[PDB]
């Protein structure tokens, strides 16, 4: 003609999406992107973190050494696995207050031991039993030491054991619950024990329970366990006169990045930065709808499933 | 859109504009033609790039935390545990849902913004020289080539020159 | 607002309008009159009616918990139910002030952006027959009757038809 | 004229509201809605959820069977009304961790019990007090059973009870704490008691203490209750030789949606969904400031009283 | 800005206005001058002085609470007593970061929209009789000293009486 | 000319500064302000709350009346301020839950002891110890009262002490751990001791546990501390035929704004309404990175150590 037209436009694609706003409860923009993780790997990636399978072993039974466990004793982790087909095959026992020693030695992410050498004059070392047979022989935890009497004599032990190393060793310890009052004779010549583990800053004395308990593994007895930590340049101080379980050193604690994590699903070789009971997930998105339970780099839990975040302008076709 | 361009005063989205985001057609001496417009697409892609990083930080570690799903009824404690856990959860699940609505409402009036832009910038070269159609296009009241379509586009249009083409033909009428 | 329509280049709202929430009035060859807008209206209403529910999801069944109110004093569990407790009712009160300004603070944005839609969409349909007075008012430079404003308020006015005669009204003058 | 005048307006109310943005302090609007639930219906609404008034009992005591309790038997609830009023009435007593044991109780939603066939050889049952007063005759917790000397006889209890059930049987039993010497071998032929409530799993041994408390229902004697989880095909045994307040039975826990709750409003014939200690509320609204304490489909608590929405324009009248 | 005034059809910023935030420089009969505009000005500082209390109040006391810090290792409590913190800084430290990017987004589209409102104001009063140059300045076809310019500064400027002058200067042209 | 050009405009500033928004990550504004508090004042201000220092004293420490910490006495607070370099220095001692003590004391906010005259009739009162002198004398803890045998007497002691005041006593108490059976018997007649702390709501029994620990100031026997609650118009009454540590008196609890903080900064004269382990620190922002750790009327702990708030538009200079 002798004029012109110019007009003015934007874009449009065929493969339109729907998001919310707060003007709107649904709109069809150009594009947008999931916020909200939702799938899971499947399985728990072996790399990034050090992963360590429990398999048929607890994280208290693998550092008690339940002959079974034999395997784990020299690992440390960043993540311990732990499985529910898992078993005690031991000694029967109880710990006052366990999920709080579990979380304590999830932390240390080790069970790496360390031997001292505890004199013990009066009675007998080494008491074995028939509930953890290591092999075809009877056995006990390697990492604790029943005292029974010699002779006919339990003299009111006492024994002392400074701390020089510079941090604190975490001692495990226990008592002897027997089923008779003939077996408390029989064992230990006394008619009750005591046991007064003690430090500078605290002391805990337990006196054995006695009693008849339902069997397992054909036994009737017990052993309850304690812990105690002893800051350095303290000193750890255990007198008793029966029935005591003894320690044969320490642990050390560490303040560490560890932890313990109940899950059945396999381990396998991928590579991941974060980690639930459902097995690895991916990093890239803020949020996550797959587990609560976490460890790693982990997106944020929340409930919902979806949330897609707008990439691009409203999308407004033409027919 | 709160400015009514997008969905608005233009009518629909050109899907044959793979180009950019934003831009011109037109119809002239030289026949039809169309092109992007690169500064207002940039403007609209990097405040929409990385536009969740400006809140929420590079996600972070965490390790050893509190136990979340339990084997025996313990009471007390445990109630504590699940409630704190239970709470945290929903109070980011509120915030979650929260910053996808501002966000999706930022990004849309932020596009219409853009629009809105690249038109009144338009407008605004033409001066007395052209006529707001309501389609979001303009009728140009001289001959106006390829060139002087560019000239436009890029930002270098002077009305002067064609002022008094485009009187003679606006006022060529008047009852 | 943003858009300075409401409570700024329209003076003020109309307390005798009951058809809606945004409209026209008009004075012409036959006399005066009024007329809500119906798309301008919903919109603002489409937005506002449950603004709330895009952020706060339908609320949710809890039953057991922790204690809140102590008859003894405990000491470190007690400490942290309270702490617990407190934490949270901080959480949540941040959160609803904080969501209550920025709905609020959208609604009015969002209004005035109505307001200034409805007069820009008239603007461009009376194209050069008409002039912005200020007021938010039109003065057509044509004899235009009530099918004439209808045709303006459903959208159907071809300023093309009047063009001639509103030249003739606004040219009478110069010097 | 020869021309015509267009004039675009919008709406205006008489009478306006204030409410906050995020550019003014105080602004008029059209219309606005209270987000805050601020009014409590002054009553317990009967209907929604099953509601139970504990009257003059407390959820521990109607389970223990506290005499004046009897009529709880039998009742479960969705929410356990406590008042303040309420008092015990009964043999005099503690439960270490008495917290706890109430929540366990108020989530199972029932007291409902299921008697059991103990058979306790050497000993005499059914141990009466002047403290609770069945009637005008002395009693004792109906869900308790007091055991006390035969002849010159009290022989180390030994009883096993296994779980077959296929869900966990909660047992509540207690230890007697006799005022002196000369009771403690009187009731009891031993000069100590013990009592050794055990599972596979756990195992608790309670030793008796002794001595005058104060009076309470002319009684300076006490009774300390405990309780045990019993895990399906697993098994209780009570090992005891003297003080022994047994159990007749045990009660069901339930993965249940129920509650305890406390307060001195009065129940009523209206209906609701949320509940508060200052009565039920409404659910309309998404937040609310009658009471941090709720139960069911209830509004979110925060500190403030009003929080205005606006659902309109800003009102901009003329004169 | 949305409105793309600051930053966008307003080139730059004036160092040299001290009077005020939004204003006029101008070129006529008596030479050259600036004025600053108060009420624009006003607006845009109410709207950002006290801005942040309108979310967080006035800060509150706290006293005895739960403790922070361990000498020794415990494990379940101290487990939870250290989440329990931790939850809450986090979601603190979210909510400071959020509040803070939508207040400057606010403040900035705020101060953006006062400059638009302010140069469409002066518009509408100018009517027929100047013209819009891109700059943010307007071309002015008749005689406007002093007393006519701050006539158009406090709103009282009457287009009918320059009109006709307008109209002379204005089509002075046509090929 | 014949014609005027009209300009329309806005400021800039020469010192711009940068923020972030929605839509950029960095943006110069013409002003912005600091949300976040990252300097703390150096010292602990003196004035606006009553600050008291501990300096080689505990909380614990001074409200037990270890001879060193006499000063401590009749001192309230709203913050009690403990020193690391603080010790003890008086007899060896553990407190099961010290940490809930020590809370419940602080929130008291005084260690202000009322007496009360207790009749131990049978037994000789005031016993020292090398442990803590007072002076250059034997000594012991000023709050407490070590009881021993008279003769070669220790009755079983029964004492009973009524509260009528109208407001809950806190009673502070204890029993004796000897090194030897040799000293069990020497001490006190009996060969085990038990004390028996009672009232109507609650009861608590306590054996002594017997044994060596490690020396602490010339000392291997230990003390362990309790407390009871009596609430208006119930009862205290202690029953004892041995080892008892009996109290003097009781502590009023307060429901006190008073809390206790870990601190080694000094206290200086200046004001401040809010305090962190690393010094008072300024009201005016609403959030703060110096501590999580508060007291008073302080801003909210974040992670992040600065957050401007733009407080002006766009700064857009020419060149
Ligand atoms: C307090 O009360 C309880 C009552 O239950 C007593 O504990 C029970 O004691 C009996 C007798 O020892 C236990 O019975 C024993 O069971 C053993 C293993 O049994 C399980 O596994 C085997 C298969 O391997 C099954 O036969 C059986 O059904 C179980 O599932 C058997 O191996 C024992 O039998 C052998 O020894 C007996 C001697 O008693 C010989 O006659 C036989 O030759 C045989 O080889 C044995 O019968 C029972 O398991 C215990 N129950 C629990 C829960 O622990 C306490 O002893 C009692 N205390 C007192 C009275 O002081
Ligand atoms: C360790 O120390 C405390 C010291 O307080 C002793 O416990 C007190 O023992 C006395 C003597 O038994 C108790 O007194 C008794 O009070 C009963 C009820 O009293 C309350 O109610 C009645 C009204 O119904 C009031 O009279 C009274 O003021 C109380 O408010 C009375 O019914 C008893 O009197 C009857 O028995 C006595 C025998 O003692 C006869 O002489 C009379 O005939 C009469 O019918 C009785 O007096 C006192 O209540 C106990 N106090 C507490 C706190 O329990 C322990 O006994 C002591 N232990 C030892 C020494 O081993
Ligand atoms: C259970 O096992 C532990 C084994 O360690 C025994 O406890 C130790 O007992 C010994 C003997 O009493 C204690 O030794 C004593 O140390 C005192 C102070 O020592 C510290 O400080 C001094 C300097 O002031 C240093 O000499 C020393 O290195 C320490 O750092 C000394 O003052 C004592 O010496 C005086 O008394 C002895 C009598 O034994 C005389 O011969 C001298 O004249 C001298 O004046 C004394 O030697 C040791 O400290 C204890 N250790 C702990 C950890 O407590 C238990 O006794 C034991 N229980 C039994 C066997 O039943
Ligand atoms: C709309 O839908 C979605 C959502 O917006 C969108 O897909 C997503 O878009 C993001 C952001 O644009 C993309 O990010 C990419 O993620 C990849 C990981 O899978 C990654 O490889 C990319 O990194 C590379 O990016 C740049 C280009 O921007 C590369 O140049 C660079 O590579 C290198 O460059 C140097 C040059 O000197 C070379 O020498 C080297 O070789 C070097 O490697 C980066 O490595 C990028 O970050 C994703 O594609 C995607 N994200 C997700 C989670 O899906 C769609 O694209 C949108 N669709 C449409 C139609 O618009
Ligand atoms: C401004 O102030 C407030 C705040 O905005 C406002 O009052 C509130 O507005 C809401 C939303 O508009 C109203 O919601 C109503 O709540 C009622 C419960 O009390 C409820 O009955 C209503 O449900 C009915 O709503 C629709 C109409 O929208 C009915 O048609 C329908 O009924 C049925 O319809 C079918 C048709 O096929 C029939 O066959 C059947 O009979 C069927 O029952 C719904 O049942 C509605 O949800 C409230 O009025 C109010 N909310 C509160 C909490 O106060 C004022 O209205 C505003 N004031 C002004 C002047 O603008
Ligand atoms: C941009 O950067 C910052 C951030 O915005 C800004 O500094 C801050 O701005 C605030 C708010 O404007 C200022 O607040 C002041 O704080 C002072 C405390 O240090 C305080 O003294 C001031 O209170 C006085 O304010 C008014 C004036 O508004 C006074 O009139 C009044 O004094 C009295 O008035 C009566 C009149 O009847 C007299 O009779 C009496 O004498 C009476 O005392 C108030 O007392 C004020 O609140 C701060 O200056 C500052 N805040 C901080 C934390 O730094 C810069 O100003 C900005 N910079 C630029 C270049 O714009
Ligand atoms: C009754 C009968 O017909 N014949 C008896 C056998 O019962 C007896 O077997 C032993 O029975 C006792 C219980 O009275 C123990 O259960 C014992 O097993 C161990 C065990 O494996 O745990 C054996 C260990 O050597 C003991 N270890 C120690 C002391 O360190 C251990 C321990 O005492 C208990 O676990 C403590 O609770 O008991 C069964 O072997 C058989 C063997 O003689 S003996 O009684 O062991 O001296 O003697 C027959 O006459
Ligand atoms: C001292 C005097 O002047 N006359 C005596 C009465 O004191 C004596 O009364 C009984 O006193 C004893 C305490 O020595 C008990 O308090 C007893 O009451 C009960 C009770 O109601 O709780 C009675 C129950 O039958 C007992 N129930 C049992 C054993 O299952 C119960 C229980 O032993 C205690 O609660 C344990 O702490 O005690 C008062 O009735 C009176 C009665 O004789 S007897 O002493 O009961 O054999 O004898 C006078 O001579
Ligand atoms: C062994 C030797 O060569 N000569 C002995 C001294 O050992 C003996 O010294 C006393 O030793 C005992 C432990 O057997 C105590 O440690 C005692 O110190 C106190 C103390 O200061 O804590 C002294 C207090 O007067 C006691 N206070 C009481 C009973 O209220 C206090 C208390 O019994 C214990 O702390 C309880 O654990 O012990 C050392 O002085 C010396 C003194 O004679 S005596 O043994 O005290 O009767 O006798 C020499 O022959
Ligand atoms: C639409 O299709 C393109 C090209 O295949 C793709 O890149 C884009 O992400 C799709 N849009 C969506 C998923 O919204
Ligand atoms: C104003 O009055 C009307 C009619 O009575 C009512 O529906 C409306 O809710 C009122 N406005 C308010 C309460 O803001
Ligand atoms: C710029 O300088 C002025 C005057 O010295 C000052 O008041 C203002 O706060 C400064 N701007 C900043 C710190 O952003």
């Amino acid at each position: 003609n002798n004029t012109a037209t110019l007009c003015l436009g934007h874009h449009a694609v065929a493969n339109g999406t729907l998001v919310k706003t707060m003007s709107d409860d649904q709109i069809e923009v150009t594009n947008a992107t999931e916020l909200v993780q939702s799938i899971s790997m499947g399985k728990i990636c072996n790399k990034s973190y050090r992963i360590l399978d429990g398999r048929n072993c607890t994280l208290i039974d693998a550092m008690l050494g339940d002959p079974h466990c034999d395997a784990f004793q020299y690992e440390s982790w960043d993540l311990f696995i732990e499985r529910s087909n898992a078993f005690s095959n031991c000694y029967p026992y109880d710990i006052p207050d366990y999920a709080s020693l579990r979380s304590i030695v999830a932390s240390s992410g080790t069970v790496e031991f360390t031997a001292e050498g505890f004199t013990w004059t009066g009675v007998t070392q080494n008491g074995r039993s028939g509930a953890c047979k290591r092999g075809s022989a009877d056995s006990f935890f390697s990492r604790l030491n029943w005292l029974t009497k010699s002779g006919s004599s339990y003299p009111t032990l006492n024994v002392t054991m400074p701390n020089n190393k510079n941090f604190d060793k975490l001692y495990i310890w226990g008592i002897h619950h027997p089923s008779s009052n003939q077996e408390q004779t029989k064992l230990y010549i006394q008619e009750s024990g005591r046991v007064t583990v003690s430090t500078k800053r605290s002391q805990q004395t337990i006196i054995p329970n006695i009693g008849s308990r339902p069997l397992v593994r054909g036994q009737s007895g017990r052993i309850s366990i304690y812990w105690t930590i002893v800051k350095p340049g303290d000193i750890l101080m255990i007198n008793s006169n029966g029935n005591l379980v003894a320690p044969r050193g320490y642990f050390k604690l560490n303040t560490g990045k560890s932890s313990v994590m109940r899950s059945d699903v396999p381990i396998d070789i991928c590579v991941s930065e974060c980690i639930t009971p459902n097995g690895s997930i991916s990093n890239d998105k803020p949020f996550q709808n797959v587990n609560k339970v976490t460890y790693g780099k982990c997106p944020k839990y929340i409930r919902q499933n979806t949330l897609k975040l707008a990439t691009g302008m409203r999308n407004v076709p033409e027919k | 859109g709160i400015f009514g361009a997008i969905a608005g005063f233009i009518e629909n989205g050109w899907e044959g504009m793979v180009d950019g985001w934003y831009g011109f057609r037109y119809q002239n001496s030289e026949g039809t033609g169309q092109a992007a417009d690169l500064k207002s697409t940039q403007a609209a892609i990097d405040q929409i790039n990385g536009k969740l990083n400006r809140v929420i930080e590079r996600t972070n570690e965490k390790f050893h935390q509190i136990e979340k799903e339990f084997s025996e009824v313990e009471g007390r404690i445990q109630d504590l545990e699940k409630y704190v856990e239970d709470t945290k959860i929903d109070l980011w699940s509120y915030n979650a849902e929260l910053l996808v609505a501002l966000e999706n409402q930022h990004t849309i009036d932020l596009t219409d913004a853009e629009m809105n832009k690249l038109f009144e910038k338009t407008r605004r070269q033409l001066r007395e020289n052209a006529e707001d159609m309501g389609d979001g296009c303009f009728k140009i009241y001289h001959k106006c080539d390829n060139a002087c379509i560019e000239s436009i586009r890029t930002g270098t249009y002077d009305h002067y020159i064609y002022r008094d083409e485009a009187l003679n033909n606006r006022f060529q009428s008047g009852r």
